């Protein structure tokens, strides 16, 4: 849930 | 550009960034991934190339976010490269590269590519 | 990294850059293309992701140069994305994207890709 | 995929391609840039990876066009890499790399990057 | 090129490919990843752009491998884009894009980028 | 007027 | 141990 | 003679 993606 | 660039930009995937374009080429601000919480805010920094333009060209720019803040360290950084086009439907069209820190055996699959368009709306 | 990153780096093509890695993720310094003259020096700015590492991973980083100084305005910016690996033969292995400001009909060919390795030697 | 892939695909920029997905992974057909004339038709060839899928994944594929036919030799080739997603609004989302033949001094700016989405409509 | 391209090529990482450059632009052959066993051999197919050249330019080419054979289905395909330079130390310098089939939520991280140089030795 | 673009 | 890498 | 290349 890599910070560049949605959410997270 | 400069005045046109400063502000808030949104992409297709839910992300937001807020940037100030400072007079001598500097971009600074913050990237927030999601949720609406301090934990998804990361520092950005970049540059843009200011140009006397007679023909409707975009302004070239680029910024970097390292995905480490006080709540998250994802062992990676993304750079975006593209151009600002002003006007009614101002957009920043970009391509990006995300590299993760890897062992040297995995170095060959360290880097993702893709693209984002950001709008003011 | 941090201490390992600060210094002078050279690539295969003749270019030099000098960077300071500051304590909370910041990279700042200057990129010089060639000749050995103020005219080829451009500002860089980027970020790196500092990590507690137990397994020999690279440090992920990225920086941007806009190709405008007091002697040249090339209507473009390059971002480099990659990782620092320290040690005997420390290198920064990167992939880069160079975007030029274009008209919207030429936007589709605005962006070049390639790669550079920088060494301390 | 296979049956879903075979047919005519259009992108955002006016281009068309017609492809047959043959049973053991082969893609073959022709790419036409514009106008509606034999002179803009070029051969394509690629591969796709057929998969038993339980979870709604795309099918990975890739093809190459060399920009030489009987009316034009542009001293370049493009590869597209991406995936087919079937259904109502089937699309092929791709990223592409275009390399031109250069002298070795210009090799570093030989390759453009971008992206296309193709739809059936 | 044509005659110069046909043969066996090796990269830095241990991989081999064997290709025939056929008279009207076609490339066909097989890519083998490692070990020395039927299980790492995959079909390739691509195109090259044949040119009357007066100035020492590379020949532009591209090929695709889908990573499915009788022993492995990795739900992905790679395209390589670059140019052949003949002579003493003939090489094919390439950049590549690897896309995996993903769900649409993961589509944004479907594609890796990197580069390879292949030599005859 | 590279064959990949519009028109040509 | 993706088929493009070493070994596999 | 783009500033990223050699020389310039």
């Amino acid at each position: 849930c890599h910070p560049q993606g949605p959410p997270c | 550009a400069e005045a046109g660039i400063t502000g808030t930009w949104y992409n297709q995937l839910g992300s937001t960034f807020i940037v100030t374009a400072g007079a001598d080429g500097a971009l600074t601000g913050t990237y927030e991934s999601a949720v609406g919480n301090a934990e998804s805010r990361y520092v950005l920094t970049g540059r843009y190339d200011s140009a006397p333009a007679t023909d409707g060209s975009g302004t070239a720019l680029g910024w970097t976010v390292a995905w480490k803040n006080n709540y998250r360290n994802a062992h990676s950084a993304t750079t975006w490269s593209g151009q600002y086009v002003g006007g009614a439907e101002a957009r920043i069209n970009t391509q990006w590269l995300l590299t993760s820190g890897t062992t040297e055996a995995n170095a060959w699959k360290s880097t993702l590519v893709g693209h984002d368009t950001f709008t003011k709306v």
